[PDB]
């Protein structure tokens, strides 16, 4: 279960703790401490999930559903029955994704790699935990995060924007909109770019990075180069989270109401808000 | 009805192009072998890609792969234990044997070449009108090993002319032999270069290359294979 | 190490003219300046940008497209630059009235300078996908980026032109303003019983978030390994270099299954383009075949 140069690369040493104990791997996976850790959390999660389906009677898994504790409950524990489970599983799911990006760690020590790939994937654990739990703290109860449920997570998803209004009016939902749309859009051509030159017309040979920024030169006038689209990758992407987590943990806290009339402030701007004639104001 | 065609024409789809590009990516590094270098028995549940070949630029010959994958170098490792999955100690200096995070990998010892056929990596001084554009210069300061002792000096940046980026730094040690720095390795300070990776004492143990205008990609390797792998196998000192 | 992020040092040399193969010349202009701001991430080089029959139409077409959408927000702005900055993300070109329909008998207060916009809009976008395709094909190049493009003038087309003809008028489709076009985007799911429940938009998020995720672990690849030199993509495909060797390695042992240099690719430019390719037939298929997608996951047909 080794690739044809793998063996040079699976010496020991580089653990981030427990020493050459966990050091090994299964087949292909690496197993380490954490490895260990985040089967644990997430095996141990997964059994709370059947347990929670067991209570709600239902196994298929479009109607399993695990929602926290009421909003009577405030950031108090519940009974396992009503919003408990859901307590517990989210340590355990939390347990399972830093597991998992410490086990990401130690597998970069190893091959003497950047930690660029654990780094990129904190700013998604950081999103999750705004939504269960920095929120609903400064809100004061466990009942405004979302419920962990396959068609049930997206009536969240629609109860909450709608709350205050139309949801596509948040300053920030706008921007974290347009580093998504983007980075798609970065990602597409890149993926492009790479291709059409080590697969050019039929017969002709491999072209060559200089083939690449001239075709973005004539296309546009401008070449972001090789090391700095990927740059522009890594930024586009953790941009993008960034805001989808502020634009978040405003809603509700600092600010309450229809996100429609936040956008007042620009038109009532005092030295063109009295001024008549334009049908908007 | 129409719409129930459409996600299910669409779900079938996607489940071919789920194996077509999970084949793709079988042209390097397989067929799978044990630890021994003997072909594996289950290989995986994908079969093979049909070969493709790449018509290399310039007239240097067709790289066609899934091609036969072999190390072309010796590997020094021992087993650790007598079931398979468990790590492989070395059985003398992971650096200079080239193992663990300080691998290397024999490709061609050629250099590679712009889309017009010169070199791509060129010393600054060979690199006609180019300079420093912004940001420190390297060039004078005294390169540091991080055991806080200083191992050398740069006396010159070699650039890469198409991409035009500062790639390496010639770091001319004590004996008057030049090494070449990976650029991502050191980090360019007011009053001077400072290099994670290494002590002072590795520093004359970096590969050396040949012809003194270029290097080739056989030899990049074993420099950034050299520095990068002191990072684990260096430890030797260095804190602050 | 420095976490390769920004540039530490700047080089710069001649201008880049960059290669020929069958380009036709002289339509590069003059390079542009060389911008440090911009070479900190990654080249500072502007231009030289290639203008040809194509390029001249398209830009032309845009300009009168972004122009005919102004010049109608200084007449609601009653020409003055107060209101217009004040309203700026409020007024809107909205499509004719459903009375009218398809015909192009539809007065300029009232819907006929939509389709002067969209007759401009329609020419510039795919004179510019002429102009991806005879780049890619100048110099002896893959076309993959041409139809990469058609995937997101497929989404286009089907909102603003496919759609509308099924529909029989030109009502629907998509009015030119900032916060017309999202209350536009809330209607239409309302209108059609939350386009959650379309299988489409939900397959089209699964890969608008494959994109967010596959692009941000790529990146943070390269630079990972860039240390070896793996931003030098190609050449790590025609000759396997460390930098690749240990990227399918860390792949293969965090998750199990491997992947290539080229290979990843093949992952990537799929990955975007099924986000459009999904959406536009989901945004097609609605109101045409599915007047309410809740329904519609009720019985499955
Ligand atoms: C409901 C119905 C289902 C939902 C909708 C389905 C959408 C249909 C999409 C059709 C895509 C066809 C794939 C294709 O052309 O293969 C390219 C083919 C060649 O690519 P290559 O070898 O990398 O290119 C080098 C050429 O020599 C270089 O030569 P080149 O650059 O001329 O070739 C470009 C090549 C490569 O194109 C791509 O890889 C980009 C694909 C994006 C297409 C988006 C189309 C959007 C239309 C709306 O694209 C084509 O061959 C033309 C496709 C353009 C269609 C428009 O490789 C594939 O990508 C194979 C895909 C296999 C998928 C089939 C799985 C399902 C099978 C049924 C079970
Ligand atoms: C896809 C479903 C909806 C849609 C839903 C949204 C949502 C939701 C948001 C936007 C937002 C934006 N939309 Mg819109 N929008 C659509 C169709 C379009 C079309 C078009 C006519 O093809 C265009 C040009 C735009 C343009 C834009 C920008 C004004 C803005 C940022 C996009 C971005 O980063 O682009 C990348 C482009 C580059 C050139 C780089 N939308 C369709 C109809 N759009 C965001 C915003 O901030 O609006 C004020 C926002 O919140
Ligand atoms: C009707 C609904 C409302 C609305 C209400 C909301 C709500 C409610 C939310 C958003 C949020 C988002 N919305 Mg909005 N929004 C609407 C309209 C839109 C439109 C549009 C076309 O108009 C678009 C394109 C968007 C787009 C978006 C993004 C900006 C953002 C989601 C990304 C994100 O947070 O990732 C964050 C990433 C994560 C959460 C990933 C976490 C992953 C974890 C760490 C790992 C999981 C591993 C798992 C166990 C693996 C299992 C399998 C393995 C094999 C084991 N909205 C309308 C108006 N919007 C969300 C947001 O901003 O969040 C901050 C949000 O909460
Ligand atoms: C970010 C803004 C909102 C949100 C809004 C939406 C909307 C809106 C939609 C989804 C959709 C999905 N969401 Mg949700 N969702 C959020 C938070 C989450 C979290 C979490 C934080 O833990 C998870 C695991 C999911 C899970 C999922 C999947 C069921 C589905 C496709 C995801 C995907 O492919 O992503 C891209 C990732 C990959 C391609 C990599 C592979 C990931 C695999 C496929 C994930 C499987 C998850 C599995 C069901 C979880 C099993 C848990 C077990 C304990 C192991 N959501 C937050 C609250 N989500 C879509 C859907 O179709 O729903 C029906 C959809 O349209
Ligand atoms: C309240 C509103 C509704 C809703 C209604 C809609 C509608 C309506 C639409 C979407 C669409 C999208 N929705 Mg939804 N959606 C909602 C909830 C969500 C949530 C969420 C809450 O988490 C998310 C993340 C999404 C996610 C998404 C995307 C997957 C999808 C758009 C892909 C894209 O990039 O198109 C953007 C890409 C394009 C528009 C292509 C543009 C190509 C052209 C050629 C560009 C021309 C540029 C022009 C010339 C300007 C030049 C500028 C200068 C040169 C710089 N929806 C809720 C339930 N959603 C679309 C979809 O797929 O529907 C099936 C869509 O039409
Ligand atoms: C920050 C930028 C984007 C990002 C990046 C990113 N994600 C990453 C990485 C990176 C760089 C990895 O290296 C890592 C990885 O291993 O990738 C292969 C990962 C990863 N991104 C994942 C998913 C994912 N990423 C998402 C998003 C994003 N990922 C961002 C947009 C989403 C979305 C949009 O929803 C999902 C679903 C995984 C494939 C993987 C991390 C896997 C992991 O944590 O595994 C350990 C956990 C388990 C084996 C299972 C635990 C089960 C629990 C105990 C039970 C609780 C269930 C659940 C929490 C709730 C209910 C689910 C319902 C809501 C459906
Ligand atoms: C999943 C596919 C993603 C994608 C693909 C895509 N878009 C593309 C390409 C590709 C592969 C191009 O080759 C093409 C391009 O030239 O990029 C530099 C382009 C492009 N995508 C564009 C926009 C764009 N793409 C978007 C979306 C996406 N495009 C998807 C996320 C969005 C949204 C809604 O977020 C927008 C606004 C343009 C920057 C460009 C096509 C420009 C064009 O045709 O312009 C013609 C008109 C003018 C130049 C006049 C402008 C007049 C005023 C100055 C304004
Ligand atoms: C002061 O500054 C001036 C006035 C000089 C210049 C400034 C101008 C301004 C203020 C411009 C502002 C422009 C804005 C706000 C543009 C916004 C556009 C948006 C958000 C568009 C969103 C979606 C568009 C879609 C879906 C378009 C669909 C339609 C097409 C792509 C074309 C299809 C058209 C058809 C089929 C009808 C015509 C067909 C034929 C055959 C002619
Ligand atoms: C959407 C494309 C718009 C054109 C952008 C061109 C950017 C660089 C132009 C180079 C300038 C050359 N010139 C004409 C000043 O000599
Ligand atoms: C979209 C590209 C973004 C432009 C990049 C901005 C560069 C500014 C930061 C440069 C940092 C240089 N410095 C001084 C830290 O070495
Ligand atoms: C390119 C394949 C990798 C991503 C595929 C996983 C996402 C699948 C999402 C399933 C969506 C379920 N449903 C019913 C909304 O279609
Ligand atoms: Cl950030
Ligand atoms: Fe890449």
């Amino acid at each position: 279960a080794l690739l044809s140069f793998e063996r040079k690369y699976r010496v020991p040493g580089g653990t981030l703790v427990g020493g050459n104990l966990f050091d090994f791997w299964v087949g292909p996976f690496y197993v380490g401490f954490f490895g260990v850790a985040t089967f644990f959390f997430a095996a141990l999660g997964i059994i709370l999930i059947a347990w929670s389906a067991v209570l709600q009677g239902t196994w298929n898994p479009q109607l399993i559903s695990v929602y926290p504790p009421a909003l009577e409950y405030g950031l108090g524990g519940a009974p396992l029955a009503k919003g408990g489970l859901w307590q517990i599983i989210t340590i355990c799911a939390t347990g399972a994704f830093v597991s998992w990006a410490l086990r990401e760690v130690e597998i970069c020590r190893k091959l003497g790699i950047g930690y660029h790939i654990p780094f990129a994937f904190a700013f998604a654990i950081l999103a999750y935990l705004t939504l269960v739990l920095f929120r609903p703290v400064m809100m004061g109860a466990w009942g405004y995060a979302f419920p962990y449920g396959i068609w049930t997570h997206l009536d969240w998803v629609s109860n909450t924007g709608y709350t205050y209004g139309n949801f596509h009016y948040n300053p920030a939902h706008m921007i974290a909109i347009s580093f998504f749309f983007t980075n798609a859009l970065a990602l597409a051509l890149h993926g492009a770019l790479v291709l059409s030159a080590a697969n050019p017309e039929k017969g002709k040979e491999m072209r060559t990075p200089d083939h690449e920024d001239t075709f973005f030169r004539d296309l546009v006038g401008y070449s972001i180069g090789t090391l700095g689209i990927h740059r522009l990758g890594l930024l586009l992407s953790l941009s993008a989270v960034f805001f989808s987590a502020l634009c978040m943990i405003i809603t509700g806290t600092i600010w309450f109401d229809q996100w429609v009339d936040w956008w007042q402030w620009w038109v009532k701007l005092p030295w063109w808000a009295n001024i008549p004639g334009g049908i908007n104001g | 009805d129409l719409a129930s065609l459409a996600i299910y024409s669409f779900w079938i789809f996607l489940a071919g192009l789920i194996y077509y590009l999970q084949t793709e990516n079988m042209r390097e590094g397989y067929p799978l072998e044990n630890e021994d270098g003997t072909p594996a028995a289950n290989q995986g549940p994908f079969p093979l890609p049909k070969p493709k070949t790449f018509i290399l630029p310039h007239g240097r010959g067709t790289l066609t792969v899934p091609g036969p994958e072999s190390e072309d170098r010796p590997i020094a490792l021992a087993r650790t234990a007598v079931s398979e999955g468990f790590p492989h100690a070395p059985t003398g200096d992971p650096m200079k044997d080239g193992v663990g995070p300080a691998s290397w990998v024999a490709r061609r010892d050629l250099p590679e070449l712009d889309g017009h056929g010169h070199n791509k990596i060129k010393p600054m001084k060979a690199a006609a009108g180019f300079h420093v554009s912004a940001g420190k210069n390297p060039i004078g300061l005294p390169v540091r090993g991080c055991d806080l002792e200083i191992a050398g000096k740069v006396v010159d940046i070699w650039v890469d002319i198409p991409e035009q980026m500062a790639r390496f730094l010639e770091v001319e040690l004590k004996d008057g032999s030049t090494r070449l720095l990976p650029m991502q390795m050191v980090k360019v300070q007011s009053n001077r270069v400072h290099v994670n990776a290494l002590s002072s004492d590795l520093f004359a143990g970096i590969p050396t290359i040949k012809s003194p205008t270029e290097v080739t990609l056989l030899e990049e390797d074993k420099i950034c294979g050299y520095v990068a792998g002191g990072l684990m196998y260096a430890a030797p000192k260095r804190k602050s | 190490e420095y976490q390769n992020i920004f540039s530490q040092v700047q080089v710069r040399g001649p201008a880049d003219l960059g290669m020929t193969e069958d380009v036709n010349l002289a339509n590069r202009s003059g390079v542009g300046p060389f911008s440090t701001l911009l070479g900190w991430f990654g080249n500072a080089q502007l231009g030289p940008i290639y203008l040809g029959s194509l390029g001249v139409l398209s830009l032309f077409s845009g300009l009168m497209w972004f122009f005919t959408i102004g010049i109608w927000f200084w007449y609601q702005a009653g020409w003055n630059p107060a209101v217009f900055l004040r309203d700026l993300f409020f007024f809107s070109l909205e499509p004719p009235a459903p009375e009218y329909g398809l015909s192009f008998a539809a007065p300029l207060k009232e819907g006929g300078l939509w389709l002067i916009a969209s007759f401009f809009m329609f020419v510039a976008v795919w004179s510019w996908w002429g102009r991806t395709y005879l780049r890619a094909q100048a110099l002896g190049m893959g076309k993959h980026t041409a139809w990469a493009f058609l995937s997101a003038i497929w989404l286009w087309m089907v909102l603003g032109f496919i759609r509308p003809i099924l529909m029989g008028s030109w009502s629907e489709a998509v009015p030119y303003g900032i916060f017309s076009h999202l209350d536009w985007t809330n209607n239409f799911s309302l209108v059609h019983g939350n386009l959650f429940y379309n299988p489409f938009h939900g397959l089209s998020i699964a890969f608008l978030x494959g994109s967010a995720l596959l692009f941000a672990m790529h990146g943070a690849t390269i630079l990972a390994v860039s240390r070896f030199g793996g931003e030098r993509e190609l050449e790590q495909i025609a000759d396997r270099g460390t930098a690749a060797e240990r990227a399918a390695l860390f792949v293969r042992w965090t998750m199990g299954f491997n992947a290539t240099m080229e290979g990843i690719h093949r992952w990537a430019i799929w990955m975007a383009v099924l986000v459009t390719l999904t959406g536009g037939i989901g945004i097609l298929l609605s109101g045409t075949v599915v007047d309410n997608w809740y329904v519609w996951g009720q019985n499955h047909g």
